[PDB]
RNA sequence: UAAUCUUAUACUUAAUUCUUAAGUAAUAUAUAAUAUAUAUAUAUAUUAUAUAUUAUAAGAGA
RNA sequence: UGCUGACAUGAGUAACGAAAAAAAGGUAUAAACCUUUUCACCUAAAACAUAAGGUUUAACUAUAAAAGUACGGCCCCUAAUUAAAUUGAAUAUAAAUAUAUUUAAGAUGGGAUAAUCUAUAUUAAUAUUUAUCUUAAAAUAUAUAAUUAUAUUAUAUAUUAUAUAUUUAUAUAAUAUAAACUAAUAAAGAUCAGGAAAAUUAAUGUAUACCGUAAUGUAGACCGACUCAGGUAUGUAAGUAGAGAAUAUGAAGGUGAAUUAGAUAAUUAAAGGGAAGGAACUCGGCAAAGAUAGCUCAUAAGUUAGUCAAUAAAGAGUAAUAAGAACAAAGUUGUACAACUGUUUACUAAAAACACCGCACUUUGCAGAAACGAUAAGUUUAAGUAUAAGGUGUGAACUCUGCUCCAUGCUUAAUAUAUAAAUAAAAUUAUUUAACGAUAAUUUAAUUAAAUUUAGGUAAAUAGCAGCCUUAUUAUGAGGGUUAUAAUGUAGCGAAAUUCCUUGGCCU
RNA sequence: UAUAUUAAUAAUGUUAUGAAUAAUUAUUAAUAAUAAUAAACUAAGUGAACUGAAACAUCUAAGUAACUUAAGGAUAAGAAAUCAACAGAGAUAUUAUGAGUAUUGGUGAGAGAAAAUAAUAAAGGUCUAAUAAGUAUUAUGUGAAAAAAAUGUAAGAAAAUAGGAUAACAAAUUCUAAGACUAAAUACUAUUAAUAAGUAUAGUAAGUACCGUAAGGGAA
């Protein structure tokens, strides 16, 4: 029911079954959950979201206040009911969250100091060095040694300023 | 209809132009607009168009386009305009007064070709260059195809006028119900002329 | 008329919709060219 | 009518390009205060606070 | 009427598939293969170049030769169209998948240079189809700058003699058959209103890729069971003669056949002639025969005014007065049906049936009707807007289209009106607990539609348009009375393609 | 142009005008990509008709054929909101008795369990949840021939002092839904071995020849 993996449908689905006469004639028929469009709002992304949902979700979003408890719930039931497009979802609310919650400081510039000595010494030896390849070479040094250029400072990346 | 090479037109949708805001003491003021306002040739939005003056190229939303009253020697006529509720009443060429934005577009006069409808074809092979085919009656098709078909000879069936595909041909409606114009303040003449 | 003639031949055409690429390229094409190879024939297609 | 529905189109830190963030530039909206001009109200200017950098325009509308 | 294999009978029978061949020699091996000569057939083809196709069948393995300048593909560009491709979330959808936008692919099409032979790359800057009419003028013939008649209306390159940069190019002046035909601008008539897409300079640079190339290709080399009288695209297609690509011959080329040789019975097919009759034949002039110009004149009635009739029939002018190739050319009239040109049952019906221009009704106001969409987005309608589009019937035009909406529908107005679903609350009942309580059906409670009903309109919607007696001395009934219906057959036509009785009565 | 691009170098030529500079030759560092990859088994969606009923529509055929989708060597199920009856058993899967039994059907054609006892089976129980709500339940439309579990629309609780189970009620009994992993006995394919009151038209060719445009059919 790929209509469903575009919107939050609460694990509703279709159901096929049969109308029945007074003669007891059977012919089949399709039951299609009630789809409504709606602009919901979201705290942490502070931004609209606008999805299909049924009207069940809807109902059951407003006694649990907002979409964003709606995607954030633990029970398992409701990892079933979030389709493919609720499970990124839940991916920004939450990594929204933590980014709110936690700063990153509770390098750039170090790195920026770095590249023109290092470029320097590869062309002294006749190779090059590009900015790319920079990152990817020095991205898991956790400290970079004062060969040269002059620490005059005392940060340590810790407790900036006075 | 008398447009001919050499007169001059022009159009006034988005509103009086500077020539005459500068004149606004004689153009304006001894409401001469009226030598310019109700011409053959130029488009002025409904507002500004007289009541009874003869309009085509009738649109329904002040930034849409002409909708009504194109075709040969078609014309509409202004009825009545509503400030209050921003609508117009638009005498229609079918005969169907219908309300209509009143910031909409309009042109004076009647479409050209009024003789068109005078004109005739001599032959079928005429009709096959502009594109109309041949056109089977339902009568002389099998029962499989037209409700009409069948039976020896020439026979109805006593089968209602229908279309191929089982729809009254014959006075029938189309348009019921809920799907209806919701902007039409008389019915066109059924009858007609 | 007379008839039997019906077969005109034409590379073009002949290639273009009873070819390897018309039907290799198409999932119903597909699925009778692997029903061909499973079969075992040697000429799955023109 | 923010129910629905249709139509058209800058600097700086922290993680070459991307993102977050305190501050300020400029635009838009809303509230409070001050000053002016007409018949408590209308219109304009300044100061301050809050938000935005999917919208705008047209139409139907419980 | 069993399945498979083998072998019989029909039977050495029918047949060997449009047809011209003969001698000599290769070869004291030839009707069938090769060569020479004679004869003949095809020749606006059975020839010459090609396209597509194909077991390479070819003049063959030692085999089909490309920088381009008329050489095509390849390559650039696109049409119709196609695409498991591209666009927290392009839209839609049980899956499959569909839709819209992009991108890519796709010739049956477009792509500068060129015999005085030409140079495609890199970098940088900034055109539907269709005709050449009339006047004019020059020049020519009879006549006297006047008049009659006449080829020509524009280009296509050679020679002679002169002027320019200096025997290379241009220009000038004079000379030079007729009929067709070719590409380029010119000019201009009609409505049926006539494709899409990919720059110039300046410098530098070019060592010329791959594939196609044979032969057959109006056929023994492809599609047809066959070396099948069938189907198959394009350009030349000598001359003589003609209006002509008709018809006659045929220069050159090719060609004369997997059947031959004798008499040609009865009989069959395709042809030629036929006395005296001339439709008597026959369902029926089926078949066959019939041509007194092919050019120039002339050409009636009717009529919608259109040489429609009409290529009018008969007739005339040109040598023919007994005839001597082939082709073109085959009368007049009345009636029924249909206006006409056209379409239809591949392979028994080509018509009176379909279509048609014309007439008439009706739906749709564009956020539309109609159609398609396991069903939607969406598409055609249409880049259109009531003189437009869809559906229906009739079917050019002259004279006309009388009557009635009873029945089936359509359409307008009426809360006149029942009923389904949906709900609260509240009374009796039943089962159970001992009790409150729990569970069940029942009835009351104001809040309904479409529908149905009533009254209209709608027949160029589907449809209908009766019956008895007797009155002007002998006939009939102009007329009088009768039942019920919405109406009661009007104009016209009438033994109709409508009439069994019927070969209806009369006339030609 | 991965025999590639950028950068550097030694030289040549070489423009530019000693140095530079690219072009080339040759070295070194960086910059990049190759989907034929089975069939059967399993699960899920949709889902016929012929046929039987000696007609046919409820019913059957049948949740079968067929199409579509996804994964693994297997998959599914699995440690009771299960059965049973006042006494008790203690996950799942397959087979036998129970049993053609209760049950059901235009009470036609027909369809048809469970408890309990046996056999294969593996160590066969064990937490991975902060103990589960638009969930149970109700109304309504559907939904395995008896036996429910699910599902469209809407309404909608309780905390072990509670909740599920039976037309209903009173007693009693039993279990804990809305969180989970799980070998083995099973299915299919292939290989080895053993047994053939099996095969020489079920004894190796060939999916070839040939037929059809194609899907496809198919010899000696
Ligand atoms: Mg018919
Ligand atoms: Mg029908
Ligand atoms: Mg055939
Ligand atoms: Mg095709
Ligand atoms: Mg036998
Ligand atoms: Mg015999
Ligand atoms: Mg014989
Ligand atoms: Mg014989
Ligand atoms: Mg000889
Ligand atoms: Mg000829
Ligand atoms: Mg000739
Ligand atoms: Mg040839
Ligand atoms: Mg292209
Ligand atoms: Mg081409
Ligand atoms: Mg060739
Ligand atoms: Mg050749
Ligand atoms: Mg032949
Ligand atoms: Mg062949
Ligand atoms: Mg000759
Ligand atoms: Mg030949
Ligand atoms: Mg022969
Ligand atoms: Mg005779
Ligand atoms: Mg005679
Ligand atoms: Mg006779
Ligand atoms: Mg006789
Ligand atoms: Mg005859
Ligand atoms: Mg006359
Ligand atoms: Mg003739
Ligand atoms: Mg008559
Ligand atoms: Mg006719
Ligand atoms: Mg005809
Ligand atoms: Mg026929
Ligand atoms: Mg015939
Ligand atoms: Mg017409
Ligand atoms: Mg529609
Ligand atoms: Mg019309
Ligand atoms: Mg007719
Ligand atoms: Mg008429
Ligand atoms: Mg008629
Ligand atoms: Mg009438
Ligand atoms: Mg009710
Ligand atoms: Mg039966
Ligand atoms: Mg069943
Ligand atoms: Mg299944
Ligand atoms: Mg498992
Ligand atoms: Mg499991
Ligand atoms: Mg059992
Ligand atoms: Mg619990
Ligand atoms: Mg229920
Ligand atoms: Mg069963
Ligand atoms: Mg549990
Ligand atoms: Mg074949």
């Amino acid at each position: 029911f790929k209509q469903s993996n575009k919107g939050l449908y609460g694990g509703s689905f279709v159901q096929f079954g049969n109308n029945i006469s007074e003669s007891k004639a059977k012919t089949r028929k399709k039951w299609l959950p009630n789809v409504v469009k709606k602009g919901l709002w979201s705290e942490t992304l502070n931004r609209k979201i606008s999805i299909k949902m049924t009207a069940k979700v809807l109902k059951t979003i407003s006694k649990e206040g907002g979409i964003d408890n709606y995607l954030t719930k633990e029970k398992s039931a409701r990892i079933k009911e979030l389709g493919p497009t609720g499970w990124k979802l839940r991916y920004r609310v939450l990594k929204r969250k933590d980014e709110i919650e936690n700063p990153p400081h509770k390098r750039r510039r170090l790195m920026s100091f770095l590249y023109p000595l290092e470029k320097l010494e590869y062309r002294s030896v006749g190779k090059d060095l590009n900015y790319k390849k920079f990152v990817e070479l020095f991205a898991d040094v956790p400290v970079k040694d004062i060969l040269a250029r002059l620490e005059d400072h005392k940060f340590d990346l810790s407790t900036i300023t006075v | 209809d008398g447009l001919r090479p050499g007169d001059v037109v022009e159009s006034f949708r988005r509103g009086i132009p500077q020539t005459l805001l500068n004149e606004m003491g004689g153009k304006v003021d001894p409401a001469i607009l009226s030598v310019k306002t109700t011409q053959r040739g130029n488009c002025l939005p409904i507002s500004m168009i007289p009541i009874g003056t003869i309009i085509h190229n009738v649109g329904i939303t002040p930034v849409g386009p002409g909708k009504f009253c194109r075709s040969a020697g078609t014309y509409a006529r202004v009825l009545a305009k509503l400030p209050e509720k921003k609508k117009a009443i638009v005498r229609l060429q079918s005969g169907e007064h219908r309300y209509v934005s009143l910031e909409a577009v309009a042109t004076i006069g009647v479409v050209s070709n009024i003789d068109h409808q005078n004109r005739s074809l001599g032959k079928a092979g005429r009709s096959r260059w502009l594109g109309i085919r041949p056109t089977v009656r339902g009568v002389a098709m099998n029962k499989c195809d037209h409700p009409h078909g069948g039976g020896r000879g020439k026979s109805k069936s006593n089968k209602l006028s229908m279309s191929p595909w089982g729809q009254l041909a014959k006075g029938y409606k189309t348009r019921r119900g809920k799907n209806q114009n919701r902007m039409k303040v008389k019915d066109r003449p059924r009858g007609k002329d | 008329k007379s008839r039997g003639n019906t077969y005109q031949p034409s590379t073009l055409k002949r290639k273009r919709t009873f070819g390897f690429l018309a039907r290799a390229k198409s999932k119903q094409g597909s699925k009778i060219l692997k029903r061909r190879k499973l079969k075992g024939r040697w000429f799955l297609s023109h």
